[PDB]
RNA sequence: CCUCUGCCCGCCUUUCCAC
RNA sequence: GUGGAAAGGCGGGCAGAGGC
C-alpha cells in the first residue's frame, strides 16, 4: 500500500481515505510530492490536473496533522477579496501581498505545542508559490492558485479532517 | 371590480444595524449580493417581519375594529393549528405548508382586511394585490468606501459554532413604495404602516436577535408623493414631505397631519 | 388538440382498426378467399394471396379507388392506403438453388408500395383543381374543415361545435368497456356507429343480440353468442385500461393522481429494432406466417400479461419504485406489432419499460431487441405536443444504437440514451442505497455540481459535500460515472415529493 | 444557376419557417405599405411572367441547407451499393427521415451520388408559457405559445431567380420593411424580426426533363412524385380556404406552377403565391 | 394602411435588484442554446400595457375631449356581470381575467389604450403599433458569463407560522442584480396626427414601470428595473424606399424617463415633428 | 457546529371569419 | 395583399426557532 496504490494522478483518490483514518506508510510516501511541490517553486508550471492530483498528496500530507480551520480561514478569506477586487476594480493588489505573506508567518508563530510539524506542513508547501505572486498579473498566473487553493482545503475533509 | 391609480407615496431613508445584523442562508453566512459580495437586507425578509408584528396587532384587537375594519366578523382571535380547516372563524386561515398565515381568501373580503389591504392578499378565484412594495435595501455609499479601504463590513462570532454578522453600526438603503388605489383610505395605509415599523425598532430583524442582533433603527429622508400628474409630466412637481431629523416614533405620532397636509392638496 | 380526452384517443387507435379491416374484408369476399389467405394484418400492414386472373385485377382497383376516395372526404389527406400486387409464380413460392426467391419477390413489392407513398392522392382527379368550397368552418379537437357549418353540439360542452366523426368517437370511446367487438354491415342500418370505406359497423355490446354479416370479436377465439349464419372473424387488441370507478377508462388526471411521488403523465412509446430484416430470411409463405403472428402475439396478447405482473420468473428483479400493484393505472393507446404507445403514471410506465424489454428478450432468443422512449408530462399537456415529443425522443434512442432505453455536451462523444443493461447495472448499485432522511440538498446540489462536468472541478466539490455530512460509502467513483447518474438520481428524487 | 440568396439574420424567435406563399404574402404587405395598390399588381405580375421566390430554409454559419429531393427516396439501395447489409439498413434510413442536406451534398443528390445528412438541425422549436392577468385582481389565464429558436449563428434565407430590375424595384424594398415588422404572428412581442443581407449563390444542377421544386406550387398537372401540405392561411382577418400545396422536393415535370386568386370579401383581392422554383433533377426509371 | 415612418427606440434595461421571470428550482426563462436569461417581449409589453390601463381606468372623466369613445365606460371591471362590452372599461374576458380590449376599429382607434397596443373584436380589429422585441443581455454580461462569473442566483425565501415560529422555506432563482440588458421598441406611425400621443403615452407608462416592478415578486422586492436609453431614430417611408441613412436620430444617451417625456419631448422630437 | 422543516395553491387556452 | 389579431408566468409567503 505504501507508494504502490498511490500513483500520479487518479490511482488511489477513493482506497487511501480508509488508510488515512497509516502512521508510517503516509511519512515516506507524502514526503515525496511535499518535496517536489517545493521544487515547484513556479506555480503555473502545470496546466493539466498535475495540480488536482498533487492536492490528494498534500491534503494526505495534511490529514494525519492538525490543521485548525480558523487559521486557515482567514489566511483565504483575504484571498476572495484580492479576487473580488479583480472583478474591475482593481488591478495592482501589490500592497497586500506582503499582508498576505505576513498572515501565514503570523500564524506558524502563534500556533505553538503540538502544531508544529502541522503548520510546518503548511508553511512548506505555499511559500513556493507564495512568492510567485508578486511579479505576476492576475489574470493569468493568480486564478491557476485560487483552484489549487481550495484543491487541498477539500480532501483534507474527505480524508477524514476539519 | 374596479382597481385605479392615483399616485404611489414613496418612503425612502436608511436603516441603521445598531447592534450586529444577521440574515442568513444556504461558515453560516448571511447573504451579499452576488456581484459585489456585500450584505443587504431583502426585500422579502423586510415585508415580512413588518407583517409578523402587524398581524399579531391585529390579531389581539378583532374585536374593537370590525366597524371601522369590516369583514372583521369573519374572524376569532385564534389559529388552526388545533383543527385542519383552511378557513374558519380563526384568524389564522392560511396553512402556508407547515406554518399559519393570516390571508383574506377573496379580493372583496381582503378589500376591509386592514392587514390584506396594505400588504397583499392571494385567494383561489378573485386575490387581491399588495399596495406596498418594498425593495432589497442594500449597503449606503459611505460603507461602500469603508470596505474600498478595508474597514471591516463582517465579522465571525464565535458562539463552539460561528453566526456571521454585519458588524454593528452598519447602514442599508431601504426604499417603501405605496400605491393609492383608492382616496378614501389612503390616511390608514399609511399610518397602519408606519404602526408596523413601530413595532419593528422594539423587535429584531433576522438571525436570532433574542441574542442581540437586531435593533435596527430607520432614519427617514424624505416622503415623496408622486401624483398621477408626475407620470404624464417628467417635472419634479410631486409633494416633498421632509422628515430627515424625525423618527417613526414622531411621524405617527401627533405630528402626522402636521406632515401630510400636503397630500390633501392634491387628493 | 387540448379537447380530446383519453377515451377519444383509445377510440382513435380502436378505429384505425376497424377502417383495415374493413378493406382486407372487401378484397376476401369480392374475390372468393377466406381468412386463411391473411398472411398477417398488423397495425394498417396486410398482405393477402389471392390469384392472378383479370378478374380478380379488375375488382382489387375499385377497392383500392373506393377506399381512397373514401380516406380523402373523411380526412382532407392525413391518411392513405397504399395498395400494390405483385403477380408471382408458383416457383416463387420458396427457395430454389441458393437464391431466397421468396424474398426477392417481396421486394420487388415493397419497392411498389414505397413509390406509392409517394405519389399520396393520384388517383383523385380534383387533388389539385381548386375548386372554391365555401363557408368552412373548422373542427377544435382535430383539425378538419368542414363546409357549410353542419357541426354537430360536443355532447361534453353544448357551447363547442365539433365535427360529426368525433361525436361518433366519443360515443365509441365512452362504449369501450362494455364492447366485445363489432357487427360489420351494410353503412345506412340501425345502430352503426363509424364507417368505414366499404362497411358500416355497428356495436356488439355486451347484453345485446350481435347484427351483421360479420362479426368482428375482440380478444377471443371463441364464437361464444354469434348467429349460427354470420362469418366469425377474430381479431387481436393489446387493450389494458385502468377503469374509473365508474364504468370507465381513467382519464389523464385519474390515472396520474395515482403516481406515488410528483404527479406527472408518463408516456411510453417504442418499437422492434431492425425488424424488416427479420422476415427476409422467412423463405417459404408458411415461414413467413409464423414470423408474424408470434411478433403480433407479443404485443396483443403477451403485454396485457406483463402489465398484470404475471411471470416475474422470466423476468425477475427490475428497477422498480414500488412494488407493482395488483391493478396498475396504466392505459395501452395503440399496440402494434412491432411497436407500441402506452401512457399511464410516471411511476409504473418507468418499471413496464423494463418488464417489457426483459420478456421479450425471452420471448424471442435474444435476437430481436426493443428500442423504448419515455416521457415525462404534465397531466393537461395536449396529445400533439406529447407525442411528437416521445416519437422524436424514442427517434433518439434510435439513431445512436437502436437497443437503447430513453428515461429522463455539444462534442459528439456522448449520446442521450441509457443502453438496456447500463441502466440496470446503474441501478443494481446507485438505487439501493439511497432508497439520508430529508438530506435531498446532497441530492440536488450533486446534480448541480454534475452540470458543471457538461459546461474537473467537480471531483473535489462532491468530496466536501460527501465529506461534510459522512457520507462515504455513497458514490466511492464519484470523486464517465458523473454523466451516467443523472437517470438514478432525477427519478429517485421524483419518488420522494 | 445564379441565384440571390437573401439572408434573413433574425432577432428573436420565428413562429415558424416561411413557406413560400408567406414570403409572397408578406410583400404584398409590405409593397401595399411603401408604394400602393397600384403596385402591388405590377408585383404580381412580375411573378406572373417572370421571376420566382422559393420558401425559406436554414442556414448555419455559412452552409446552406437546401430540401432533400424526394427523386432519391426510391434509388436510394441503388445509390448505396458500396455497403455491407449491417449498415445498408441504417444509412438507408437515416437517408430517409432527413428533411435538409448541405450545398455540396444536395449537387450530389441531384446527381443520383452518395450523399451524408446534417449531423446537427440549426433551430428548436420550443413552446413558452404565457399568461394573461386580470387588470383588478392579477388572476392568471396560462396559455402555450411554441417558437422557433435559432441558435447563435443560424437563420434563414430565400432564395430569388428573375430580373434584377424586379429585385431592387419590389422585394429589396420590402425585405427592409420586413425586417423591421416581422415575418408570421406575434410580430408585437419581436417574433418574426430580423436584419436583412444578399449574395449571389450558385447551385449546380444536371440537366434533364424533371425538375424539384423549392416551393410550394399548385400544379395545373399531376407531377412526378409529391408529398402534399394542406395549408391555408389568414388574410386581413378573414380565413383563407385550405389548398393542396405540394412540399419542396417533390419532382414536377414542366409545370409553371400558378398563382391562385381569392376574393374573401376584401376591397381589392388576394393572391395566393403557388409557382415553383425549378432545379433539374435525375430521375430513375420512374 | 396609410404607413408613414415607423419611431424606433432603444435603450438598456438595467436590473438595479434581482430580475425574475419564471417558466415552470423555480427557474427564470432562459435561452435554450445559450442559456442566458433574457427578458421577453410578450412580458415587457403587457406589464406597460396594464399599468397604463389603470392610468386610463382613473380617467375616464378628463379624457373625454382628447380620446373620443372614452365616454362609454365607467371606471372599473365588467366581471360582476358575466358579459362582455357592459359599459365598463375591462370588458374583454379573455379566460378568467378582465381586460380593456375595445369592441371594434371605429372605437379602438379613439381609444388611448387601444391604440397603441391594438385590440381585437368581431368585424374586424386593430394590429397593435408597437413591436416590444425580447431584451437579451448586452455583451458585457455575455463577458462575465465568458468570464466564468455567475449571472442567476438562488434565493431562499421562507414562510413563518405566526404564533409557533415553524418554518417552511422554498427557493426562488434570480437574476444577479446589476444585470444589464437591451431593448428595442418599433412604433408604427400609421397617424400622422397622434404619435406624439402615442409616444407620451408609451413614456408614461415606462415611469410607471420605474417605480413599479417588471415581473416576478416586486413586492417582495424583485423588480426594480431602471431604463437607460440610448437613442431613438425615425425611420421615414422614403428611407426604406431607397435604403439610404438619411433618418432623424433623436441623440441622448444619459437620460431618464422623465428627463425624456417632458423636459426633451419638444425640444428632441422637433425634428421629428418637421418630417412627419 | 448541532435538532424539525427543503413549495404551496390556482388557472392550463379565450375569442373573432364578410353568402 | 403574412396560420393571422388581442393575451405581464403571476398572486400571496421574516432562512428561523432554541444553542454563553
Ligand atoms: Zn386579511
Ligand atoms: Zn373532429
Ligand atoms: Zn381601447
Amino acid at each position: 500500500v505504501d507508494a504502490s496504490r498511490l500513483f500520479g494522478e487518479s490511482p488511489d483518490v477513493v482506497g487511501i481515505k480508509k488508510m488515512l483514518e497509516k502512521g508510517k506508510q503516509w511519512e515516506a510516501i507524502q514526503p515525496y510530492f511535499d518535496n517536489v511541490v517545493r521544487e515547484a517553486k513556479n506555480f503555473l508550471e502545470w496546466s493539466p490536473n498535475k495540480r488536482l492530483a498533487n492536492a490528494v498528496t498534500v491534503a494526505a500530507y495534511l490529514t494525519s496533522q492538525g490543521l485548525k480551520t480558523n487559521q486557515v480561514r482567514k489566511i483565504l478569506d483575504m484571498a476572495r477579496t484580492t479576487e473580488l477586487k479583480v472583478k474591475r476594480g482593481e488591478g495592482d493588489i501589490k500592497d497586500d501581498l506582503v499582508k498576505m505573506r505576513y498572515l501565514l508567518a503570523y500564524t506558524v508563530g502563534k500556533a505553538t505545542g503540538q502544531s508544529k510539524y502541522s503548520l510546518d506542513a503548511f508553511h512548506r508547501i505555499l511559500d513556493p508559490m507564495l512568492e510567485v505572486l508578486m511579479g505576476s498579473p492576475k489574470k493569468e498566473n493568480f486564478e491557476k492558485f485560487y483552484d489549487f487553493l481550495q484543491a487541498v482545503v477539500a480532501y483534507h475533509k474527505f480524508f477524514g479532517g476539519g | 371590480m374596479d382597481r385605479r391609480f392615483y399616485g404611489k407615496i414613496v418612503i425612502k431613508g436608511k436603516i441603521k444595524a445598531v447592534t450586529g445584523l444577521h440574515i442568513g442562508s444556504q461558515a453560516n453566512p448571511v447573504i451579499k449580493d452576488p456581484h459585489t459580495g456585500l450584505p443587504y437586507i431583502p426585500g422579502s425578509s423586510l415585508k415580512g417581519r413588518l407583517r409578523s408584528l402587524f398581524e399579531i396587532l391585529v390579531n389581539s384587537r378583532l374585536g374593537e375594529w370590525r366597524e371601522k375594519y369590516p369583514s372583521l366578523a369573519n374572524y376569532s382571535p385564534g389559529s388552526c393549528r388545533p383543527d385542519n380547516q383552511e378557513n374558519c372563524g380563526k384568524f389564522f386561515n392560511r396553512k402556508i405548508n407547515r406554518g399559519w398565515i393570516h390571508v383574506c381568501p377573496d379580493y372583496e373580503t381582503a378589500l376591509a382586511c386592514p392587514v390584506c389591504r396594505l400588504f397583499g392578499a392571494s385567494g383561489k378565484e378573485s386575490n387581491f394585490p399588495s399596495r406596498i412594495i418594498v425593495r432589497d435595501a442594500f449597503l449606503t455609499k459611505e460603507w461602500e468606501e469603508k470596505w474600498r479601504a478595508g474597514e471591516a463590513i463582517t465579522e465571525a462570532k464565535i458562539e463552539p459554532r460561528t453566526n456571521e454578522r454585519v458588524v454593528a453600526g452598519a447602514e442599508f438603503e431601504f426604499e417603501i413604495i405605496y400605491n393609492v388605489e383608492n382616496t378614501t383610505h389612503w390616511r390608514d395605509d399609511i399610518k397602519n404602516l408606519l404602526t408596523a415599523m413601530a413595532l419593528l425598532e422594539d423587535s429584531y430583524l433576522g438571525g436570532s436577535g433574542s441574542r442581540g442582533y437586531g435593533k435596527v433603527k430607520f432614519i427617514f429622508d424624505s416622503f415623496e408623493f408622486r401624483p398621477l400628474d408626475y407620470y404624464r409630466t417628467g417635472k419634479d412637481e410631486d409633494i416633498v414631505s421632509i422628515d430627515a431629523r424625525e423618527k417613526s416614533v414622531s411621524d405617527i405620532l401627533s405630528g402626522f397631519d402636521s406632515l401630510f397636509s400636503e397630500v390633501e392638496g392634491k387628493l | 388538440s387540448g379537447k380530446g380526452t383519453l377515451k377519444y384517443l383509445r377510440a382513435r387507435s380502436a378505429y384505425l382498426e376497424l377502417i383495415g379491416w374493413d378493406v382486407v374484408l372487401e378484397i376476401l369476399s369480392r374475390l372468393g378467399l377466406t381468412r386463411a389467405n391473411v398472411v398477417f394484418n398488423a397495425g394498417g400492414h396486410f398482405m393477402i394471396i389471392a390469384q392472378n386472373t383479370p378478374d380478380a385485377v379488375k375488382e382489387l382497383e375499385e377497392i383500392r379507388a373506393k377506399a381512397v376516395e373514401w380516406l380523402y372526404r373523411e380526412f382532407e389527406s392525413d391518411l392513405y392506403l397504399a395498395i400494390e400486387w405483385e403477380p408471382v409464380s408458383g416457383r416463387e413460392f420458396g427457395r430454389e438453388g441458393g437464391k431466397n426467391l421468396f424474398a426477392e419477390a417481396r421486394k420487388r413489392l415493397k419497392h411498389k408500395l414505397t413509390v406509392r407513398k409517394l405519389k399520396r392522392f393520384g388517383e383523385i382527379k380534383g387533388l389539385f383543381e381548386h375548386g372554391h368550397t365555401e363557408r368552412l368552418a373548422e373542427c377544435p379537437v382535430c383539425g378538419r374543415e368542414l363546409p357549410e357549418g353542419k357541426l354537430e353540439p360536443s355532447a361534453s360542452d353544448p357551447e363547442t361545435k365539433v365535427c360529426p366523426t368525433c361525436n361518433r368517437l366519443v360515443s365509441l370511446g365512452g362504449n369501450l368497456p362494455k364492447l366485445l367487438g363489432f357487427g360489420r354491415t351494410a353503412k345506412n342500418d340501425a345502430g352503426v356507429l363509424v364507417e368505414g370505406p366499404f362497411s358500416g359497423f355497428v356495436p356488439y355490446l355486451q347484453g345485446g343480440r350481435p347484427v351483421g354479416e360479420q362479426i368482428l370479436v375482440k380478444n377471443t377465439l371463441n364464437p361464444g353468442e354469434i348467429p349460427e349464419s354470420a362469418q366469425f372473424v377474430p381479431y387481436f387488441v393489446a387493450d389494458y385500461f385502468k377503469k374509473d370507478p365508474k364504468g370507465g377508462v381513467a382519464t389523464f388526471e385519474e390515472l396520474s393522481m395515482a403516481s406515488t411521488g410528483t404527479r406527472r403523465l408518463g408516456v411510453m412509446k417504442g418499437d422492434v429494432d431492425r425488424l424488416g430484416e427479420f422476415f427476409s430470411s422467412m423463405d417459404s409463405p408458411s415461414k413467413l406466417a409464423t414470423a408474424s403472428r408470434f411478433m403480433d402475439y407479443f404485443f396483443k396478447g403477451y403485454i396485457g400479461a406483463i402489465i398484470e405482473g404475471k411471470f416475474g420468473y422470466i423476468i425477475g428483479d427490475v428497477p422498480s419504485l414500488r412494488d407493482w400493484p395488483e391493478e396498475p393505472d396504466i392505459v395501452v393507446v395503440y399496440a402494434g406489432g412491432d411497436d407500441f404507445f402506452i401512457v399511464g403514471a410516471w411511476d409504473q410506465i418507468f418499471e413496464l419499460a423494463f418488464r417489457v424489454r426483459r420478456a421479450f428478450n425471452a420471448y424471442t432468443g435474444g435476437k430481436l431487441t426493443l428500442s423504448v422512449g419515455l416521457g415525462y408530462f404534465d397531466e393537461r399537456t395536449p396529445i400533439y405536443r406529447m407525442a411528437d415529443v416521445v416519437s422524436e425522443r424514442l427517434d433518439t434512442a434510435k439513431d445512436e444504437g437502436r437497443n437503447r432505453v430513453f428515461v429522463v455536451p455539444l462534442d459528439g462523444k456522448h449520446k442521450l440514451s441509457y443502453e438496456w443493461n447500463h441502466y440496470e447495472e446503474l441501478w443494481r448499485t446507485y438505487a439501493p442505497r439511497i432508497y439520508l432522511e430529508s438530506k435531498k440538498g446532497l441530492l440536488w446540489k450533486l446534480l448541480e455540481i454534475r452540470e458543471l462536468y457538461v459546461r474537473v472541478r467537480w471531483a473535489y466539490l462532491t468530496a466536501y459535500l460527501l465529506g461534510r455530512h459522512g457520507l462515504s460509502d455513497l458514490f466511492p467513483e464519484l470523486v464517465q460515472p458523473v454523466y451516467w447518474v443523472d437517470g438514478v438520481l432525477k427519478i429517485v428524487l421524483m419518488a420522494v415529493r | 444557376p445564379k441565384f440571390i440568396a437573401v439572408k434573413l439574420i433574425p432577432k428573436g424567435p420565428f413562429r415558424d419557417i416561411p413557406r413560400a406563399d408567406t414570403l409572397f404574402g408578406a410583400i404584398g404587405n409590405a409593397i401595399s405599405a411603401i408604394h400602393g395598390q397600384s403596385a402591388v399588381e405590377e408585383l404580381v405580375d412580375a411573378f406572373v411572367g417572370g421571376a420566382r421566390i422559393s420558401s425559406a430554409f436554414p442556414y448555419s454559419g455559412d452552409t446552406y441547407y437546401l430540401p432533400k429531393p424526394l427523386s432519391v427516396e426510391p434509388a436510394l439501395e441503388g445509390i448505396l451499393t458500396g455497403l455491407d447489409e449491417e449498415e445498408r439498413y441504417t444509412t438507408a434510413k437515416r437517408l430517409r427521415k432527413a428533411k435538409y442536406l448541405d450545398l455540396k451534398n444536395f449537387e450530389l443528390a441531384l446527381r443520383l451520388r452518395p450523399f451524408t445528412i446534417p449531423e446537427e438541425i440549426p433551430y428548436a422549436r420550443v413552446d413558452v408559457p404565457r399568461v394573461v392577468l386580470d387588470r383588478v385582481t392579477q388572476d392568471s389565464s396560462i396559455y402555450f405559445w411554441e417558437e422557433i429558436r435559432f441558435r447563435e449563428k443560424s437563420g434563414v434565407y430565400f432564395l430569388y431567380s428573375g430580373p434584377r430590375e424586379v429585385f431592387d424595384g419590389y422585394i429589396a424594398p420590402a425585405m427592409r420593411f420586413l425586417g423591421d415588422t416581422g415575418i408570421g404572428g406575434k410580430s408585437t412581442w419581436g417574433a418574426g424580426l430580423f436584419e436583412v443581407e444578399f449574395h449571389e449563390m450558385k447551385i449546380d444542377a444536371p440537366g434533364s426533363e424533371y425538375s424539384v421544386t423549392l416551393s410550394n406550387a399548385l400544379p395545373t398537372k399531376t407531377p412526378v412524385l409529391w408529398r402534399l401540405l394542406r395549408k391555408g392561411g389568414w388574410s386581413f382577418g378573414r380565413r383563407k380556404p385550405r389548398m393542396t400545396f405540394i412540399a419542396e422536393g417533390s419532382i414536377v415535370k414542366n409545370d409553371p406552377g400558378g398563382m391562385e386568386r381569392l376574393e374573401l370579401g376584401l376591397s381589392h383581392e388576394v393572391y395566393v403565391y403557388g409557382l415553383t422554383f425549378p432545379l433539374g433533377v435525375e430521375l430513375p426509371e420512374g
